[PDB]
């Protein structure tokens, strides 16, 4: 925590953002489609009409 | 012309986690509480392969199979009161193998405390989910009550209860998935507790006096498993008195009824071992709030790892950190008798103030009672 | 006998069209990943 | 190295040695010799550098009194020609179990000597650095790959280089090490590659940009190596680059710019593996490029 | 029992390519159907007549299964 | 670049081979001259021979008519690529048209003798 | 660069756009080839099926 | 000695993109790797398919009968 | 910092096992089928975990809740009939991996035969302990004639009967009984499966060609994990054809009436896994021989490694006792067929011809063509 605090590891926090913010957008998005939100699902308009 | 026990592979193995692995030599009895929960898992298994075989699984004839085993099965009599005071037994083996791990410095072998902790969520469940086996009206309105607290979360809840459910309530595709989960869950147990003893063997035993014990070793055989008979023979006595004096003392007698929906009983009340754990669930006005005391009451005893500000390990050198275990042990002690006790002011301003105590002393009070152990020691 | 004939069907026409698209793309994979092994080719150097 | 550019660039010509192998060697008389002469030590295709003591009016006197006029026009019109080479990712093992230490080279293709690049893919070669066993530092060593390899005693030795001809390099590390640690030395080897190609930081890059600057000024310190550089650099670059042009291109370098050229010339490519002695555990190729492409990112 | 200390072998090398720099199918329809007719000629004659008397007798029990249930015209047909 | 093709080929003075060459490739080219300067010598004297009254008997073109005649079957060695390859080309579309020609005459009959396809103005069959 | 470099260069490279090409193909997947399976499978029987018969 | 050591020839296995020697693997480096790829992609959502169909199948056998659904419906109080 | 796989005893274990695992490079499609048969045991685990959570075991409703699996509850006629055609894959890749040790001479790995002797022990009795549970006509009749070939044993077989019966005859406390042994015994051949693995791992694994190959050795990963993963698709598209498509050809037709004593099938036989069981049993006209011949024909593949007399370990370089193992292998198709079909002319001849030839090839014959092989061979 107090070793884990610093500007390097601030830098580095900020190379590992993008990637670990599109894998929680994978975590969501295969959250999403493995439970098939009804809210979530019909608004893609490919599964729009009634699935 | 060469070793037997270390040449045979499952000779060596058994070898080197149970004849001449490197133990402390001076552990208590307290120590045996380990080899006790493994042989109490496998008399719990041994005792529930000669109770299933003559065990019915349907709503209609769950209490008569119950009843029909008791009295028309030779000895099966022996062997279910065998299992529910052996279910009795190994929970009261696992809150002093616990009560040890808190007491004696070893919350620091931490990824043996995170599959323990995990082993004995388990263990918590395939408690209940068997205890409602027998269908009794108590035990039928225990898993109501048990599962209908899990139906407080928003937007899940009624999915996860339904789910477990398999209706709008507990019927016989309920007890049939209760008693599927009820077979295999203790074979995970123990492929768990097998696992947890490699990584117990990564690093060895530890002493109750916090050191590194490498200096003086000696070897399990022949040293500790006459300690282990020992301590198998003193289980086996209070088991025994458990089975063959008090039968229904430790149990509940509200459970010998058949089942009946149409009406409830006077109080609702789960198991000895799950009073503490209903008790910190009533503690919360908040339903949610409830469950999540469960669940958080469950896991903060894995949070201890992380809990560990003092420079000391163990409990024996450290006078009013003991202060705070036993009247953490006087927290759960109450919380089991409120929990025993039913839903009336004034038990539920104890439960209130005592798992208000419990939560104080397991999070705020012990790591600023290490500070001020390795204040007045002169560490810093 | 079976009132789940209608969908025993569809979901084994389900099946045999989902592994009408994966078994050569997974033979495939294993056949990527032993080419290594299927184009060893080995040499023997003596000292003499 | 010489089995690494074997195994690198397969059916070109950089797959040959510079010695030439024993059947051919057997077989060279004076005729091929004098052809190569009079093919390949063409006047423009030549430098003379001098470094100190000199004076460049002399030099060019003295080069029209002697060195001009060598030879300009070829023989029927045929002029040499360099081809790009084809890098083939691959595996030579040539295993010698009775043999004391294991040599293992991996090389990734780097851009090579006219491309811009090689002092962002030399700071990366020079964060990963390269240890000794007669190295003093110890534990404390800045490079994290000696210092792992130091405190779990995987390696005697290990080297990355960046090694460069015309489009076409070899970049990569080349270990002293034993017959028990081939698998930990290659694993720690990508792993602090990767931690380099996914985690560059400003403190290491300006760690390696000074032990850049220090190192290519401690090279030109000499009049022998500066000469080797005057020649190199006349051969390869056309001009020579005066060291306050490869200060400008080094105070450019950051960790970003880092990260995606190493991205370029790193990341999910098929490197040439080569070695000598025990290579029992080295990892078979496919575990060497699931070890390259991280799990994570 | 792990790496490096499994066998002793001298003087070998073993030159390989990568996965992606050559065809996932190395000519498999043709030149491969040649491999698969020699490996199944060099142990067909070993697998096969074993399996000719299996569907022999499958056929002779079967055939002697269809005679023995049918009732025979000669004997109890002139009493 | 200009990609090559087996149908559009690469020139010669855009290919790479043609600018990295090497002595025995030009000797190569002086040898090719050669050999065609002695072909065209003595096409050109028995072109401007006065003596010569019939054609030029082409000896090349006569090896070229021979291998393309009569060279094929003293050549032919069976190989189960060849066979193979040739049973399908020599037998395969014979079942593919005999499976169309049956598949329709088959769906002519059965429509005739049922009624269904009338012959309406259908006087020369 | 070709059909395949273009992909492999912006989604394919990193792990975490891999895993959500794959999850976008997932879901595409799901619906496409569920609708795909139903339509051949009608087609394999229109009036067998309780569609259309559906009228009564 | 070391110098007679050459790979030998690589022309039946590899690939039509990399078969000529006077150019380089990087510019294909790309389209080979975006082949390879697309056909672990390809088996990787056909897998997760087989990894989420199953999953669904189990999940909804451990929820609610059908003879359950039809008997908690309860019974039409209707207008009288 | 540190390799995890090396250094995380749980990971080390499976960096041991099926990462870094020395593999040989050789191994063919034959020896897929350990992993085949280790992922489709905890499929039938899995499979029958989520099919004993409707399942119901008594004499009255067993069928009944075989029914309401099948057709009333969502999507369990999947389930059964996967558990089923399931059993009869495990069948497939338990007879395919014995005939792989049989036809590659793996009988020198001894205690790792040993211990897979006793898996096909123990997958034999929990497949007879599980045919009976949809209590049909012919799981009643099969478990009938099967537990009443153990009276045949002298002065105590009647009493055996008796004690696995519960009773006078095939009953209730007999299909509990078997519904217990059959949930328990799966975890028994799992951990059998861990020691099988355990024996395995200090001797190596064996290659087609029959050699200590140690020279070429690959890692596990990820050659043999994506010849698992090719295995594990082909061996799914096989079994969901095997469900889907074709789901009652390899059961009983008659296991779908309900079961009554008052009727019996004309012809009895258990399911296709049995039936060379069954054609070694029905052979003797003496019972106890019967007995005595079918535990004999189990266990002679644990007395098979004192049968290899050859100097050359694999078999695929002895052409005459590839000729013997064919022909064993077409005379247990023989036993196959021949044990469904009732005693008639010239039945009981073929099965008697055929057992005193399957008991001839693996006695006499294939040692002394070792011997004949070794002599002609010049290894003498
Ligand atoms: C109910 C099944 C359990 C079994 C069979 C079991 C088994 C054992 C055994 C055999 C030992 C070594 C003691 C000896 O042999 O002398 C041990 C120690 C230990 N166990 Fe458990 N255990 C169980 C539950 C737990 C749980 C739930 C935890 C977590 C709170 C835990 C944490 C520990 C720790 C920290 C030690 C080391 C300190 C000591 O030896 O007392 N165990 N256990
Ligand atoms: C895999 C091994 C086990 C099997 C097969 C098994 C089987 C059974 C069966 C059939 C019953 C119902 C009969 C009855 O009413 O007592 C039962 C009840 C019960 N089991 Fe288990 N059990 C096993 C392990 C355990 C363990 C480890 C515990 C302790 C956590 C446990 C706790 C209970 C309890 C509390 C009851 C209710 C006792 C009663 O009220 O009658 N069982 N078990
Ligand atoms: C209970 C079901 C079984 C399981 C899960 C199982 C599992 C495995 C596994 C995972 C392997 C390693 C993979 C391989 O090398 O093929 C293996 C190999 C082996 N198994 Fe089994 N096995 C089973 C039944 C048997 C039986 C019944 C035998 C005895 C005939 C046996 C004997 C062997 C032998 C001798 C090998 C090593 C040589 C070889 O694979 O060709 N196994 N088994
Ligand atoms: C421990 C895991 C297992 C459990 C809980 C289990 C449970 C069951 C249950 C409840 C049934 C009756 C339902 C039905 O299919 O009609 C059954 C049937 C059956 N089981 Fe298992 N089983 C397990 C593993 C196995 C294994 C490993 C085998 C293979 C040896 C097997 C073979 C069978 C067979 C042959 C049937 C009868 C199939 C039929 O005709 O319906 N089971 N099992």
């Amino acid at each position: 925590l107090s070793r884990f605090l610093g500007p390097r590891y601030r830098e580095l926090a900020r190379n590992w953002i993008p990637t670990a913010g599109m894998w929680g957008t994978v975590g969501a998005v295969g959250l999403v489609w493995a439970t098939d939100w009804r809210l979530i699902l019909d608004w893609v308009p490919y599964i729009n009409g009634k699935f | 012309m060469t070793n037997m026990r270390k040449t045979h592979p499952l000779f060596k193995i058994i070898n080197h986690s149970f004849i001449d692995l490197p133990a402390p030599s001076n552990i208590s009895s307290w120590w045996n509480f380990g080899s006790l929960l493994g042989v109490c898992l496998m008399v719990q298994i041994i005792t529930g392969l000669f109770l299933a075989m003559h065990y019915t699984s349907d709503t209609m004839t769950a209490f008569s199979s119950v009843t029909h085993i008791c009295r028309d099965v030779n000895y099966g009599w022996l062997i279910r009161y065998m299992h529910a005071n052996g279910a009795s037994m190994f929970f009261i083996c696992l809150f002093l193998h616990v009560g040890r791990g808190l007491y004696y410095g070893s919350y620091t072998f931490m990824e043996t405390w995170n599959i323990g902790v995990l082993l004995l969520f388990a263990v918590m469940a395939t408690a209940f989910m068997g205890y409602v086996l027998p269908w009794g009206q108590m035990s039928f309105w225990g898993a109501t009550v048990i599962t209908n607290l899990l139906s407080a979360i928003p937007y899940i809840g009624t999915t996860l209860v339904e789910w477990i459910w398999g209706g709008f309530s507990v019927d016989k595709a309920t007890l049939t998935r209760f008693f599927a989960f009820h077979f295999i869950l203790p074979f995970i147990i123990a492929a768990l507790a097998i696992v947890h003893l490699l990584f117990l063997h990564e690093t060895g035993s530890n002493n109750p006096t916090g050191l590194n014990s490498d200096a003086d070793k000696i070897p399990f055989h022949p040293y500790y498993t006459i300690k282990d008979i020992l301590g198998i023979l003193i289980m086996f006595l209070i088991l025994m008195t458990l089975v063959l004096f008090f039968p229904d003392m430790l149990g509940d007698p509200d459970n010998y009824m058949p089942a009946n929906p149409l009406n409830t009983p006077p109080h609702i009340k789960p198991e000895w071992y799950f009073l503490f754990a209903y008790a910190i669930l009533r503690s919360i006005p908040n339903k949610l709030g409830g469950v999540l005391a469960l669940i958080l009451s469950i896991l903060i005893l894995a949070l201890m790892p992380f809990l560990h500000t003092s420079k000391q390990r163990s409990l024996m050198f450290r006078p009013i950190t003991q202060i705070l275990y036993w009247i953490l042990v006087a927290n759960l002690l109450i919380l089991t008798w409120i929990g025993g006790q039913p839903v009336e002011h004034p038990f539920i301003i104890i439960g209130q103030l005592a798992s208000i105590s419990y939560f104080s002393i397991i999070l705020i009070l012990m790591p600023i009672s290490g500070i001020i152990e390795d204040k007045m020691l002169k560490l810093y | 006998s079976e009132p789940e004939h209608d969908h025993r069907k569809r979901m084994g026409l389900k099946m045999l069209l989902m592994m009408g698209l994966l078994l050569p793309l997974t033979y495939a994979m294993k056949r990527h990943k032993w080419s290594v092994l299927k184009s060893r080719k080995l040499a023997y150097r003596p000292p003499k | 190295f010489d089995y690494l550019h074997a195994t690198a660039f397969q059916g070109t010509p950089l797959a040959q040695a510079v010695e030439g192998p024993s059947e051919n060697v057997r077989r060279l008389s004076r005729t091929d010799l004098t052809d190569y002469l009079n093919r390949h030590y063409k006047a423009p295709r030549m430098v003379l550098a001098a470094a100190g003591g000199v004076e460049h009016q002399q030099l060019l006197d003295l080069a029209q009194k002697h060195l001009s006029s060598v030879s300009r026009v070829y023989e029927e019109d045929a002029v040499p020609g360099l081809t790009p080479c084809r890098f083939t990712g691959s595996e030579i093992r040539h295993r010698d179990d009775a043999l004391p230490l294991a040599h293992v080279a991996i090389a990734v293709e780097g851009p090579g000597w006219a491309n811009p690049d090689n002092v962002t893919l030399q700071v990366a070669n020079a964060i990963i650095g390269h240890y000794d066993c007669t190295y003093g530092g110890g534990v404390h060593l800045s490079s994290p790959l000696a210092s792992v390899a130091v405190a779990n005693k995987l390696c005697q030795s290990f080297q990355t280089f960046n090694i460069s001809y015309s489009d076409t390099g070899l970049l990569g590390a080349h270990f002293v090490c034993d017959a028990m640690s081939i698998d930990d030395m290659v694993f720690f080897l990508q792993g602090q590659w990767m931690r380099l190609c996914t985690s560059a930081t400003e403190s290491e890059v300006t760690r390696g940009k000074n032990i850049l600057r220090n190192a290519l000024v401690s090279h030109l310190d000499g009049t022998t190596p500066v000469c080797e550089d005057i020649g190199r650099s006349l051969l390869t670059y056309g001009r020579r680059i005066p060291l306050a042009e490869w200060e400008s291109r080094i105070q450019e370098v950051d960790a970003q710019m880092l990260r995606d050229i190493c991205s370029k010339y790193f990341y999910d490519q098929c490197p040439a593996v080569a070695g000598y002695g025990p290579i029992e555990q080295l990892p078979d190729y496919n575990r060497i490029r699931s070890g390259m492409f991280w799990l994570r990112f | 029992r792990e790496f490096g200390n499994l066998a002793r072998i001298r003087h070998v090398i073993s030159y390989s390519l990568s996965p992606f720099e050559q065809r996932a199918f190395p000519s498999y329809f043709s030149k491969g159907i040649p491999n698969v007719l020699r490996r199944t000629r060099e142990r067909i004659l070993r697998v096969a007549p074993p399996f000719v008397v299996v569907y022999l007798i499958y056929t002779w029990g079967n055939q002697e299964f269809e005679q023995s249930k049918r009732k025979n015209p000669a004997m109890y047909e002139n009493d | 670049k200009y990609k090559p093709a087996p149908l559009a080929t690469l020139p010669s003075t855009l290919d790479p081979a043609e600018y990295d060459v090497s002595p025995e490739t030009r000797r190569a080219q002086v040898e090719r001259l050669s050999i065609r300067a002695r072909l065209k010598r003595e096409y050109l004297l028995q072109y401007n021979d006065p003596k010569r009254v019939s054609h030029i008997e082409d000896p090349a073109l006569i090896r070229w008519t021979y291998a393309r005649s009569a060279n094929i079957y003293p050549n032919f060695r069976p190989t189960p690529k060849n066979s193979l390859l040739g049973a399908v080309a020599g037998f395969g579309p014979l079942i593919f048209w005999y499976y169309v020609f049956k598949t329709d005459r088959d769906r002519k009959e059965r429509l005739i003798q049922e009624g269904k396809l009338d012959r309406k103005f259908n006087i020369s069959y | 660069p070709t059909i395949p470099s273009r992909l492999y260069s912006l989604l394919f490279r990193r792990t975490s756009t891999f895993a959500l090409t794959i999850a976008v193909g997932a879901l595409f997947f799901e619906r496409a080839f569920d609708q795909g399976a139903d339509a051949i499978y009608e087609h394999i029987n229109e009036g067998k099926l309780w569609k259309h018969i559906k009228h009564k | 000695s070391h110098t007679d050591v050459k790979v030998p020839d690589f022309s039946d296995y590899r690939r039509a993109e990399v078969l000529d020697s006077t150019k380089s693997s990087k510019e294909s480096s790309e389209a080979r790797k975006g082949f390879s790829y697309l056909v672990t992609a390809t088996t990787t959502v056909g897998v997760a398919y087989a990894a989420k169909n199953v999953v669904s199948q189990f999940v909804s056998s451990m929820s609610a009968s059908a003879d359950v659904l039809a008997m908690s419906k309860i019974e039409i109080k209707l207008s009288d």
